[PDB]
């Protein structure tokens, strides 16, 4: 019953993925895609933290706070990208 | 200098819990990682 | 269900429904300025929300400390506010228009100097 | 190694000292150095008369490669000493006549005599080895010394045209006849010669007899110049005129003579044997006759003439195998008389060809040219020249006293007997070679009669000539002289060749056809009559002094106007279309396009991996062995699928990172689903490292396009697409239905129960990586570090391309 | 379940043998990285799914999922990152040279 | 031209969160996910994000290291652990572990694999930062 | 112990890295970098004997018994390819410190070249075949940089036509080790090979045989997976191109020989009848596109597809004879193969260029390169008794004892054609009058020769002292064809 | 407040040797007793007593909390409305706030509550550009800024 919800809750994270990955591909801007991306990623983590209280371990710890590091760099570069076409400054 | 320790002991508590040992082995590994990266960011923080 | 189970619950279904309707909202908003206050705000409390049940579940279930689930939480904090600006400013520089019901744009005329 | 051995492979060691005698004793013409090894190579051999001539023979053996049995043997028969002797004697006089005809001041003498002694040893090795190996590696040797030969001025585009020419169709023939002695070794175990003629019975038996005999064939016709191969002699004579005298017209060119005789104890006795000599004989003596006929220079005429020399003695050797046909149900004497023809017209012909070519270089050397039309009244001042021509050309027309006519005369004998035979088809084609060889021997006589009058009659010009014209020097002479004297006495005392050379090389070349110790009744003789054979004689000089009378006539016709061979275009238009062909077959593969190498390597693999898969009926499924999908997994998966399917749709670069990481992210979290943490970390920090490079790289790429569906080009690439998916999902199933069959254990099983005890750690990954396959990862940092590296190198060195070679 | 991860790895393969097959430099690097992620979900997915635990012994589990291919797949992806690397800038270098990154135009002279 | 004062404010406290993390997953691999590869590319990653919210010239002075030696260095480290098993009469790349005991800390496990995955470490954290500040750097 | 095994490998990688921390000394760099080649090629000749005396000898890396551990297996044929590896890479260096620019110095050349050897050699040794995918990634990577060095216009639009082929065929590796891993468990060639003998080669196995052969023969150069070869090698110095030319193939052939002679053996009417057609078709289709050509180096490109496919004839055909044919003849092609290429390069300083239609009569002014050339040249077309005759013989020997005659006649057809590829070099290159210039006549070439001429000497003693290495290539064919041999030695 | 952190772990230190437990809770009434000392000895010192900034400090974070809370239901009222009804636009926002780390904190917190989104800052640092989903009632988000998140950056701040 209680695994019956963490399932149902991963139903609906699975959903929100499909939702932000519609504006990845629909835009209409590129500002727009970055925004699903980031949001993407964020959500990732939602649904990692479930998957370990279904199987019950700790083994994936790790792999969401990698996923927060990672989602965030992603952004900022994608942003500097648009905005300046440079990732790097000064170089 | 009292910030710099005390980055370390914060450093040491980000450390400690990730390895859950709670021993002498453990806390003395997680204070000297710590030297390490404050040793590493001296100029970027300009400590 | 136990006590701890409702709890932990109670988390894991709001988590699920934030993240929801982050995206939902990433959807609805008329511009990417209002999809980004769904973007920082939903997604954010959705996932701080679903790694506070994990971290209770650890603890309370298994009697586990897992501090790397907090020091996650308080990554998507520190982030999710620049990421934000960071993608809004990039936004607003690069062109992409305030939606056209806007009714006030302050930044327009920093942006002119 | 015997000296026998050491004999024979002698001129090569010789060849390695050539060029420091010249270095370092150019005060001597080289050639005086070169003159003494064919000089006591022939005194040597001619000690060899007493076992031949007594029936014996010698033969030594040293292994060389026994592993593929190949062991140099030396043989010493009639037949093979026969060919030393002329190799080794007209070597001494064609040395001696270069050393006058090659001025020492501008010529490349150390070429010269290089190339030269490696063709003497070439040939010396051919004809006095047993193992058909070792004969195929002297053989393709002289192949190879006598372009070298032909392509001493090399500067020259006719020189190169014929030493290509050569090498082309004579390596041809001998890659054949490879294939030919490969096939002998197949039905009997041996490369050996004297061998394979010991169990010629399971030759005769073998499906590849016939085979066999082509190949081989192809090499003799190709060396000894037979129709159509004979094309590549008239371009030989770009060789300095010492190199024709010995190679093209006495020596190499009687190798694929020498080979048949040699031979026909293992082909001899059919239908087909006889009808290839006989046939591709009489063919290239009536081909030959009727082309001499048309040239205008000297060397022309002479090397037409050779071919069809060369056709009449192949004639004779195919007319000598009907000995072996009937055996003793005939006496022996009837049918051998063809090959003891064979064998003392070779000897002949050597002897006024090698000074006719001499001479005809004596005429070039001291006229300048060697033109018909340019040359006249030489007889008196050019006396010796004019003699020794008079005598070589009189006994090539068969006429009387000369060594010549008793070889033609036997020659018309032979044909006569052969058509007797009542075998083979003889009772029709008996009269049709009888009379294709009368009517080649009216053109021979008349292409001698040209050469004669033309050249030494009428008044002589000398504004024609640059040069004063003057007799040779007598160094030059002597080797003529001596040749043109033997014309002679052959012809009065031919018996002197009867019992020493020509029966001993008969009992070689049809060895089961007496009882030991019974030798052939040999006796040449000038005058048998008024038989057939003196009329069919007379005839030929008749005919021949009417076609010279009227030449007036038909020396204006389209015929006498062109000289060059019909059968050239072939051989030049055959030699274009390769290279055409060969860049047509080039282009079509090699388009420089980078899709149409993956189409062709694509589609290759979807041809050949769903052929075997339907072969062995690989298609299959397991639906039971599987495990459960979780309902989250079906829309991960869609979005998974989704993802992929939009990349080939967007037209925006920064869309396309997008995606991309989309299908990265994913792909970590199916890591997790199928619990492999360490994979979803490596796979998410790759994946973004890989978005920093891509946006790096984006600063130096234009935006991606919309490229155009053309709709071959994009329907095509569809369904090339389509097939490697299905293939690499259908194999992926048939893998894992047949694994579960299987049930082998899997080897990492010993991970699982050794990891904590023999390698201190839980994350049975990381011990795999660092302890159990560890040399694996000190290999892929390696990788790395090079990509490391590579990339500065990419980026900073730019170089123009002309600073290194 | 292995049904469902081998359709989705011939999809991959479908995809990225699509794109390689077009005329964009970018595209066929693209491709490239797809048909690399579909062989490296095909070698987990061939060594069965959902088997049993993480590999990791301290979770003193029945059943471990196979660690084998987990490390052959590590090597291969962290092999893939240096050559993807290597290749996007040789691509780049390719372009700025010829100024073009369409590969009709990269085709060079003919019988060259 | 650009107000980063928050950028500037957060990059500087997840550097510090994100190399604590880095060291925490290189010498975490052998008994939990992590290890040179992961450590690696986490500390690159650190090194990335500073180089992102600065600017190059700043960082440059200050994270001064050579990434080309830290290669090479790497790279012997690396095959250099292999050779002590040719100390004891072993294969190339044998591993050892022993449990000593120190007053200070306790039991410790001693490993070749550290060493050995210390040199996997510098090669990963040198080749990243030399190919992405390579190409960031190209001018021409 | 057996730790020799493991010198081929660790000499050059780690030269290689000690390398790149004198990227800045020269000197230091040719000299390191000399010794070492030649050291290389000492071990692998003790190597060799020790193997040939002793057996087989198997190294077990990290102590762990196969099928646990990545074993390195020394026997007799892959010994024979460590040596060969060895002395075009002794040769090559010396040509190459006498024509590289010092700017190529500079970007890391040595260190790339040891690399690439280090790869080849661990191709050649491992018993494993995801070390075989990582160790053949090592040679790729590094000939990917090599091949595209000093970036030239074409460098830059062939290399990366290059890389982009040969990324694609590291992926269907994959693919292929995935498929049989699911089959079998294991990826050690031994145990490989007991499994799949268990299995009979049922099914599925005999299409995951043919997904190796793919493999292996796109890097081999094959038909008709070759495209990414001919343009390619012309881009490098010919130092580079000489040991491309040479040996990078080989590592695709002898791959090819080792998993049909291990491990897809139970099927031969399929697997090795569709190798001797892949073999015919190479060998016909590489000889039209030298054929073709009329750029030496660019003729030399294409004979390198013809040769290979001589080499996949004696395994197609797969009798002791052929096989040690193709063990000799893949001697005889690295060593001629290679001595083409330098002799291409030492033409191209002299003239300035390797297309064939502006040169002409280099035998006049460089007689020694001329003959040295010559005598290369008709070893390769199967002139006896060089080296090229006594190969190509044993291979068409065992086709017509085997009865294979079609392909014993592409064989001698393809030999013809050969020669007349080498025979238009020398008649427009070295015959002709002089095209080019007097201050070109007077360059001395002798310091480029004479590196190249050990290899000229060891084609005249591969010919002449053929019955000791032909022993020897029947000993390899023995061990080989009989993979319980190798199986023994290693479980 | 590092000095007085440092000294009350120095005093702890000593006084679980003195109380002979390295067991762990004793460490804790060990830090009780250094804080009732620093506490004592703050006026006899020069002491801004540590502790009043670190409850500071957790009630801004229980600010970061609640607001982050609330701008989540004002987000699913607009978005689960069968009409968006919304008015945005850009609004330039005074602020006191001097430092580099108080005006991220503040940035962050702006964008973690009800309504707003900080775009930008001015180059003096004097303005914060506020995205705002409802502009018509910018008064009240101008003073929330003012009076509840300004006052509790400076707690912890000064
Ligand atoms: C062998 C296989 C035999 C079958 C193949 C056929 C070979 C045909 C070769 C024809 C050679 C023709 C020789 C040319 C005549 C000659 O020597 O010309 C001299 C000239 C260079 O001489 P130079 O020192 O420059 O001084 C010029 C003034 N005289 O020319 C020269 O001296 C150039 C050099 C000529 C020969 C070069 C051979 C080089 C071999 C290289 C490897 C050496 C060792 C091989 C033996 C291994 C045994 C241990």
């Amino acid at each position: 019953m209680f695994q019956s919800i963490l399932m149902i809750v991963l139903v609906v994270m699975s959903i929100s993925l499909f939702v932000c990955f519609i504006r990845t591909l629909i835009g209409p801007t590129m500002s727009d895609r970055i925004v699903a991306l980031d949001t993407f990623g964020i959500n990732l983590i939602g649904f990692i933290g479930v998957i370990m209280m279904l199987q019950e371990t700790l083994a994936y710890s790790e792999v969401v706070l990698v996923i927060s590091i990672l989602a965030f760099i992603g952004s900022i570069a994608l942003s500097k990208f648009i905005e300046r076409g440079v990732v790097f400054d000064r170089g | 200098m009292a910030f710099q320790i005390l980055l370390n002991l914060v450093i040491a508590v980000i450390w400690v819990n990730f390895q859950n040992s709670y021993t002498a082995v453990d806390f003395l590994i997680g204070y000297v990682v710590g030297i390490f990266i404050l040793f590493v960011l001296r100029r970027f923080l300009r400590f | 269900m136990t006590a701890v189970e409702i709890i932990i619950s109670i988390f894991v279904l709001i988590g699920g429904f934030l993240s929801l309707l982050g995206s939902i909202g990433i959807i609805r908003f008329p511009d990417v300025y209002g999809r980004l206050h769904a973007a920082t705000k939903s997604a954010t409390l959705g996932v701080i929300s679903i790694m506070l049940a994990t971290f209770l579940f650890f603890f309370l279930v298994h009697g586990e400390f897992v501090g790397k689930l907090l020091l996650t939480i308080l990554f998507v904090f520190l982030t999710a506010p620049v990421a934000g600006m960071m993608m809004g400013r990039s936004a607003y520089r690069v062109g992409v228009p305030l939606w056209e019901k806007s009714t006030q744009d302050d930044l327009k005329k920093m942006y002119e100097k | 190694m015997t000296v026998l051995h050491w004999a024979t492979i002698s001129p090569f060691l010789l060849a390695i000292l050539i060029p420091f005698l010249y270095k370092y004793a150019r005060r001597i013409h080289t050639g005086w150095f070169v003159l003494a090894l064919p000089l006591v190579l022939f005194i040597y051999f001619i000690r060899y008369l007493s076992v031949t001539s007594t029936g014996g023979v010698v033969e030594h053996t040293i292994p060389w490669v026994p592993s593929l049995g190949i062991n140099f043997t030396v043989f010493v028969d009639g037949l093979s000493l026969l060919f030393a002797l002329l190799i080794t004697g007209i070597g001494t006089l064609v040395i001696l006549y270069s050393i006058f005809y090659l001025s020492k001041k501008t010529e490349s003498l150390n070429n010269f005599y290089v190339y030269l002694l490696m063709f003497m040893g070439a040939m010396l090795g051919v004809v006095l080895s047993d193992n058909l190996i070792v004969l195929y590696v002297f053989w393709e040797l002289t192949s190879l010394a006598s372009s070298l030969l032909i392509s001493y001025w090399f500067h020259r585009e006719k020189s190169t045209y014929g030493a290509q020419k050569s090498m082309l169709i004579t390596v041809f023939g001998g890659f054949a006849m490879l294939g030919g002695f490969s096939l002998l070794y197949v039905m009997t175990g041996t490369f050996s010669i004297r061998g394979i003629i010991e169990n010629v019975d399971l030759v005769t038996s073998s499906e590849l007899f016939l085979p066999a005999m082509i190949l081989v064939l192809l090499g003799a016709f190709t060396k000894s110049a037979q129709f159509p191969f004979h094309i590549w002699l008239p371009d030989a004579m770009e060789a300095p005129t010492p190199v024709s005298a010995y190679l093209h017209s006495a020596t190499m060119v009687k190798a694929g003579i020498y080979l048949v005789a040699r031979l026909t104890p293992v082909f001899a006795g059919s239908a087909e044997w006889f009808w290839l000599l006989t046939g591709f004989g009489v063919v290239t003596l009536l081909w030959g006759s009727t082309s001499a006929v048309r040239q205008k220079d000297l060397k022309g005429i002479l090397a037409f003439s050779t071919v069809s020399q060369l056709g009449l003695i192949m004639t004779l050797l195919g007319l000598g195998s009907a000995a072996i046909y009937f055996g003793d149900s005939v006496d022996p004497a009837f049918y051998s008389f063809a090959i003891m023809a064979a064998i003392f017209h070779l000897i002949n012909h050597a002897t006024f060809k090698g000074s006719l070519f001499m001479t005809a270089g004596i005429i070039d050397h001291e006229t300048g040219t060697r033109d018909i039309r340019k040359l006249g009244g030489l007889m008196a001042i050019m006396p010796v020249t004019f003699t020794v021509s008079l005598i070589g050309l009189a006994s090539m027309a068969g006429l009387p006293p000369f060594n010549g006519f008793l070889s033609k005369e036997m020659f018309f004998t032979a044909l006569l007997r052969a058509t007797e035979m009542n075998t083979f088809n003889m009772e029709t084609f008996g009269i049709i070679i009888v009379v294709l060889a009368w009517i080649a021997s009216v053109f021979t006589f008349l292409y001698c009669l040209i050469m004669f009058f033309k050249t030494f009659t009428g008044k002589f010009k000398p504004e024609n000539y640059d040069v004063k014209v003057h007799e040779a020097p007598i160094g030059m002479l002597i080797s003529p002289v001596i040749l043109g004297s033997l014309v002679i006495v052959f012809g009065f005392f031919p018996n002197i060749l009867a019992y020493t050379i020509i029966e001993p090389a008969m009992q070689a070349i049809l060895p089961t056809l007496l009882a030991d110790g019974e030798v052939f009744y040999v006796n040449i003789y000038m005058w048998h009559g008024f038989n057939a054979e003196l009329f069919m004689t007379m005839g030929v000089v008749a005919a021949g002094i009417i076609l010279f009378l009227m030449m007036k006539n038909w020396a204006k016709t389209a015929f006498y106007m062109k000289e060059r061979d019909p059968l050239n275009w072939f051989y030049d238009n055959s030699l274009s279309g390769v290279i055409t062909g060969s860049q047509a077959v080039t282009r079509i593969q090699m388009t420089g396009l980078l899709r149409d190498y993956f189409a062709y390597m694509t589609t290759f693999m979807i041809l050949l991996l769903g052929y075997t898969m339907f072969r062995y009926d690989a298609f299959t499924i397991d639906t039971t062995n599987v495990t459960g999908i979780a309902p989250y997994i079906w829309v991960i998966t869609l979005v998974f699928i989704a993802a992929t399917l939009s990349i080939p749709f967007i037209n925006k670069r920064i869309t396309a990172v997008v995606v991309v990481g989309v299908i990265g992210f994913l792909l970590a979290l199916l890591f997790v689903v199928f619990r492999a943490p360490d994979l979803a970390l490596t796979q998410l920090l790759v994946e973004t490292v890989t978005v920093l490079l891509l946006m790096l790289a984006f600063y130096h790429l234009p935006e991606l396009r919309k490229e155009e569906f053309k709709p071959r080009f994009n329907i095509v690439n569809l369904i090339i697409s389509i097939g490697v998916g299905f293939l690499v999902t259908a194999i992926a199933l048939s893998s894992l239905a047949l694994g579960n069959e299987a049930g082998i254990e899997p080897i990492s099983q010993f991970f699982v129960e050794n990891s904590k005890e023999l390698a201190g750690g839980y994350n049975m990954v990381n011990v795999i990586l660092v302890d159990f396959r560890g040399l694996d990862t000190l290999l892929e940092v390696l990788v790395l570090g090079i990509a490391a590296l590579g990339v500065i190198a990419l980026i900073k060195l730019r170089m123009t391309g002309r600073e290194d070679v | 379940m292995e049904i469902l991860m081998s359709i989705t790895v011939g999809v991959l393969f479908m995809v990225g043998t699509y794109l390689i097959l077009t005329k964009s430099l970018l595209r066929v690097v693209v491709g490239l990285i797809l048909l690399s992620h579909g062989a490296h979900l095909l070698l987990l997915t061939m060594a069965g799914l959902q088997r049993g635990a993480p590999p990791l012994l301290h979770l003193e589990a029945t059943t471990y999922s196979d660690p084998l291919p987990q490390a052959l797949i590590l090597t291969a992806i962290v092999i893939s990152f240096g050559v993807t690397s290597f290749l996007l800038v040789l691509a780049y270098r390719t372009y700025k040279e010829h100024k073009t990154d369409d590969l009709d135009q990269l085709r060079g002279s003919a019988d060259e | 031209k650009s107000n980063d004062v928050l950028l500037h404010s957060v990059t500087r406290v997840v550097t510090f969160i994100i190399l604590a993390f880095s060291v925490y997953l290189f010498f975490a691999g052998h008994n939990n996910p992590g290890g040179g590869f992961i450590g690696g590319l986490m500390t690159a990653s650190a090194l990335l994000l500073m180089y992102l919210g600065f600017d190059m010239k700043s960082i440059k002075k200050a994270i001064p290291f050579d990434f080309t030696k830290m290669i090479a260095f790497g790279l012997l480290l690396a095959i250099i652990t292999g050779f002590g098993g040719l100390l004891v009469g072993d294969p190339y790349l044998t591993q050892y572990f022993e449990y000593y005991q120190i007053p200070i800390l306790g039991e410790t496990e001693l490993t070749t694999a550290l060493p050995f995955d210390l040199g996997i470490y510098l090669v990963v954290v040198g080749i990243a930062l030399t190919i992405i500040l390579t190409i960031a750097e190209d001018d021409m | 112990m057996n730790n020799l095994v493991i010198l081929p490998i660790l000499i050059p990688f780690i030269v290689g890295t000690i390398l790149i921390l004198f990227a800045k000394n020269h000197s230091l760099q040719r000299v390191i970098s000399g010794f070492t080649v030649i050291g290389m090629l000492l071990v692998a000749i003790y190597l060799a004997m020790d193997v040939y005396q002793n057996g087989i000898s198997v190294l077990e890396l990290g102590n762990w018994q196969a099928p646990f551990g990545i074993v390195l297996v020394a026997d007799m044929f892959a010994t024979m390819m460590v040596i060969l590896a060895s002395i075009v890479g002794v040769v090559c260096l010396f040509f190459a410190f006498q024509t590289i620019s010092s700017e190529r110095e500079k970007y890391y050349f040595y260190p790339f070249y040891f690399f690439l050897l280090a790869g080849v050699n661990g191709a050649f040794l491992t018993g494993d075949l995801f070390n075989l995918f990582v160790f053949f990634e090592v040679m790729l990577i590094a000939s990917y940089i090599l091949i595209v060095l000093g970036g030239t216009k074409y460098q830059l639009r062939e290399s990366l036509k290059y890389v982009m082929i040969n990324v694609f065929a590291s992926i269907l590796f994959i693919v292929g080790v995935a498929y049989i891993y699911s089959v079998t468990g294991t990826l050690n060639m031994a145990d490989l090979a007991v499994k799949v003998g268990q299995l009979e080669q049922t099914g599925v196995l005999n299409v995951i045989a043919v997904i190796f052969l793919v493999v292996f023969a796109m890097k081999g150069g094959l038909f008709p997976l070759y495209f990414w070869l001919p343009r390619s090698y012309y881009g490098p110095p010919a130092a580079i191109a000489a040991l491309f030319g040479g040996l990078l193939t080989k590592v695709g052939i002898y791959a090819i020989m080792r998993t049909f002679t291990l491990i897809f053996t139970h099927d031969p009417d399929f697997t090795h009848m569709l190798i001797l057609i892949l073999a015919g078709l190479t060998m016909f289709f590489g000889v039209l596109g030298a054929v073709s050509q009329f750029d030496f180096k660019r003729i030399l490109s294409y004979h390198i597809i013809s040769q290979v496919g001589y080499m996949v004839m004696g395994l197609g055909i797969y009798t002791q004879l052929a096989i040690a044919g193709a063990i000799y003849y893949i001697a005889h092609h690295i060593i001629v193969k290679a001595a083409l290429f330098l002799f291409a390069g030492a033409t191209q300083r002299i003239t300035g260029t390797t297309d064939l239609k502006k040169m002409g009569g280099l035998l006049k002014t460089h007689p020694w390169l001329a003959w040295m050339f010559f005598i290369s040249a008709i070893s390769l077309a199967g002139i006896p008794p060089l080296s090229g005759f006594f190969s190509k013989f044993a291979l068409i020997l065992a086709a017509f004892l085997n009865e294979n005659y079609i392909i014993a006649a592409v064989a001698l057809a393809v030999g013809l054609l050969t020669l007349f590829s080498m025979m238009k070099i020398f008649i427009y290159a070295f015959w002709g009058e002089q095209k080019h210039t007097e201050q070109q006549a007077n360059f001395k070439v002798g310091k480029l020769l004479l590196p190249i001429v050990p290899l000229v000497a060891l084609t005249i003693i591969l010919g002449f002292a053929a019955e000791p290495i032909f022993q020897y290539s029947l000993q390899v064919a023995d061990q080989i064809l009989d993979p319980t041999i190798y199986i023994e030695s290693v479980l």
